[PDB]
């Protein structure tokens, strides 16, 4: 039943701006954390963005900090990821991920990404 | 007063006057330079590094109208951290901790802070701290530090210190992980001494952190009128952080106890092993030596000459004695 | 800013063999790492988080371990569906960095 | 239990009261007569000056430091109507804490403790409290007590001590005693930490003697705080007429305090017991190391010193003895046997 949806992808002209849309089903965006991870063709994966709507705090990747803007809302169970100042090195596959926190010690709490999506080309 | 600082390498005086419009920077070493900023009504931050220069720090302490007791507490280094409350000012002492590889022991440096009216004083014993992130945050107008008062800076310094505690806790967590893995793989003397020093360091860390949660609870509940109410919940947050820190220390200590006791009570068993190794060889081989001294006799007459095939006989006797002496044992696990 | 190196670049083995992939952390990370597999043209699958706790539903033959600051993802016996790309991730703080990605190859 | 009367001790005249301590240096009488308006501090040595304060309406605190002068204690008891057996209990020092309820006064015996570093001696001192009418008599041994905070509170109107009568003063005295029992337990915890460290790393005769001294000190502490829980329980549960019903809840809290102390002491005992065991293990470890070398050589040369002996045979019959060699074979045999022992001792290393 639970699954994660992605949208907003497609061919991009250099120098433009585009917004990726992430839909959900079987679960709510508010309760959990939602991450966006980029994988280059044949290269290593890179976590590009994070969002946790319920708390409201938002964090971005260092290599992208300032380039992208990520947010979400439970009104339509949606996550928006707007991107500007794009370049050719961003030609990759972008994935939505549902992440939950977990406990290893009383001072540092870990994180893990259990559910992913098919992603879209960016 | 008295002087008991460990280090005398360097001394430095720094000032920081922040505002919603402009910030003041001034690098110098003269004690007099900080006199005007004391009279300023705007909140100010003062940094003094080096407790060896007793004259200047004493002059500063008695120039701000601070009681000599706070001054001698600043000079005092070997005491548990604890916060002082007063009708006008507050005084706080902490033992900032740092850790390094190639040698396993905690490194404690005393850091003292004073909040009086609209002035914050902070004294470091040794060069090197982790108080810069708030410095470049306020310098580049990041955050909302400029808008708020000096209590913001005070608990920002406190939360930076407990973040350094978090970092040191993760380093020690690596220490327990590697020590436990090595002990499970191969329990030896060096890992056992590492366990000793880790246990001592954990005890010291406990002794330093346990007062910290009580201090933060005191600054939470007491809420003296000097500190504005708008920053009351924020201190609680740091308290929560300290709670976490305290908790993990306890767990770590428990772990090292489990890494110690099982190694101790079994040492006597080890002796038994040594016993047996020193016994069976003494059981089997010592008579043989005696035998080697008898049939190698050197009398005028040789009774062995009359004997036929005497050496097969004596070698067989020694061998069967060895066999019966080694099967005398191991019947109830001496090997 | 904590990076995460992985070794080897790629590995080759046949079915029924034990394989070890190591993950070195330049900076200290407490225990928060995760291991992923990536079949071609498919979403990544979570296998082991915390380096010693296994996800629900993954094969029981999987396992992981943590030695000092380094991490190891070991498999007692490969499978025909198991030859894939493996990935190492750390989540000490809100800034999280992935690994190089090791490719499992058939002999 | 039956009736109570003065004990008859051999070697003494009948009815003789004797101080049974070892401190005979100090004597003073400090009187604090306080009220809601103003206080009166009066330190002196004459004993007739303090006696008229028996009938004072305001609360009075009469602290006699130095009970080696039995005449002062006897005069105070004679004027205040204190039974002679109570006076003997005051003077008698070797006594666990206790409480006795009489018609006109409440008598309490409690112990202060002093523990110091660089001289590991736990020293016990006795304080006797007598709540009578509207005053509190107190008897000590030597200069130096634990009730300075109460004195400061009375002098400075800090707290709400002044409003109440002598019952709150008594509550304050026992409260200060329990608080400094807490600080004593903290000092003992620090000493336990230091001693266990030294035991774990430096095993000697002095450290096991120190451990035994600490064990005996903890035993004495148990023997002291158990009657302390008893006296506080009697205080808030028997509720004698001298104690006002308004005061009783405060004592309750002190009782809780006392319970905590007891628990800590119990815990301490367990720890110190473990400490002793650790020492034994450590000592054993040392011996093993020494014996280890004794094994190695004795497990290598003994297998060989007889082989030489087994070829130290004297004879002329067997001819293989005189077969052309540069002695390579037997030397090689002894060398490989020696390295066999070496490699066997490398596993479970013995150095
Ligand atoms: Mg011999
Ligand atoms: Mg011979």
């Amino acid at each position: 039943e639970v699954q994660l949806v992605e949208s907003g992808g497609g061919l991009v002209q250099p120098g433009g701006s585009l917004r990726l849309s992430c839909a959900a089903s079987g679960f709510n965006v508010s309760y959990y954390s939602i991450h966006w991870v980029r994988q280059a063709p044949g290269k290593g994966l890179e976590w590009v963005a994070s969002i946790s709507s319920s708390s409201g705090s938002t964090s971005y990747a260092d290599s992208v900090k300032g380039r992208f803007t990520i947010s979400a809302d439970t009104s339509k169970n949606t996550a928006y990821l707007q991107m500007n100042s794009l370049r050719a090195e961003d030609t990759a596959v972008y994935y939505c991920a549902r992440s939950y926190w977990y406990y290893i010690w009383s001072y540092s709490y870990g994180n893990a990404m259990d559910y992913w999506g098919q992603g879209t080309l960016v | 007063l008295v002087y008991t600082g460990k280090y005398r390498e360097d001394f430095e005086i720094e000032v920081m006057n922040y505002s919603i419009e402009e910030f003041r920077e001034f690098k110098t070493t003269d004690v007099e330079s900080v006199l005007p900023f004391r009279d300023s009504s705007t909140p100010t931050w003062i940094n003094i590094t080096g407790i060896h220069r007793t004259d200047v720090v004493q002059r500063v302490g008695e120039f701000f109208g601070i009681h000599p007791l706070v001054l001698e507490d600043i000079l005092n280094v070997h005491q548990r951290p604890k916060v002082e409350f007063f009708e006008n000012y507050v005084f706080i002492v902490l033992k900032m901790f740092t850790y390094d590889k190639n040698l396993h022991e905690l490194e404690s440096e005393q850091v003292s802070l004073i909040l009086t009216k609209n002035c914050v004083l902070m004294f470091q014993e040794k060069i090197g701290d982790v108080f810069d992130p708030v410095r470049e945050r306020i310098r580049y107008n990041r955050g909302i530090i400029r808008k708020k008062r000096a209590d913001y800076l005070l608990y920002s310094l406190i939360d930076a210190l407990v973040d350094d505690y978090f970092v040191l806790l993760e380093k020690i967590d690596d220490e327990i992980d590697v020590l436990e893995e090595e002990v499970l793989e191969r329990p030896e003397k060096e890992t056992v001494q590492r366990t000793h020093q880790l246990k001592r360091n954990l005890v010291e860390l406990r002794k330093t952190i346990w007062p910290l949660r009580e201090v933060l609870s005191s600054l939470y509940r007491d809420v003296p009128p000097l500190i504005e109410k708008e920053t009351v919940p924020y201190f609680r947050d740091v308290y929560d952080h300290t709670i976490q820190i305290a908790d993990t220390v306890e767990t770590f200590r428990d772990i090292v106890s489990g890494l110690l006791d099982v190694y101790l009570s079994s040492v006597s068993n080890k002796t038994n092993e040594v016993m047996k190794v020193l016994t069976i060889i003494a059981t089997i081989f010592m008579p043989l030596t005696f035998i080697a001294g008898i049939y190698g006799m050197n009398f005028e007459y040789m009774p062995e000459l009359r004997w036929k095939w005497g050496y097969p006989v004596v070698l067989a006797v020694m061998g069967v004695i060895a066999v019966i002496m080694v099967v005398y044992f191991k019947k109830k696990k001496w090997l | 800013d904590i990076q995460m190196t992985q070794s080897p670049s790629s590995l080759s083995a046949s079915v029924g063999d034990r394989v070890t992939i190591t993950c070195r952390a330049s900076q200290s990370v407490s225990s928060a790492v995760a291991w992923y597999q990536q079949k071609p043209g498919k979403a990544p699958k979570l296998l082991i988080y915390s380096a010693s706790s296994l996800y629900s539903g993954v094969p029981s033959r999987f396992s992981g371990s943590r030695s000092g600051t380094d991490f190891t993802l070991t498999i007692s016996s490969l499978q025909p569906e198991d030859f894939a790309t493996y990935y190492c991730q750390q989540s000490s703080s809100s800034l999280i960095t992935f690994g190089q990605g090791t490719k499992v190859e058939i002999k």
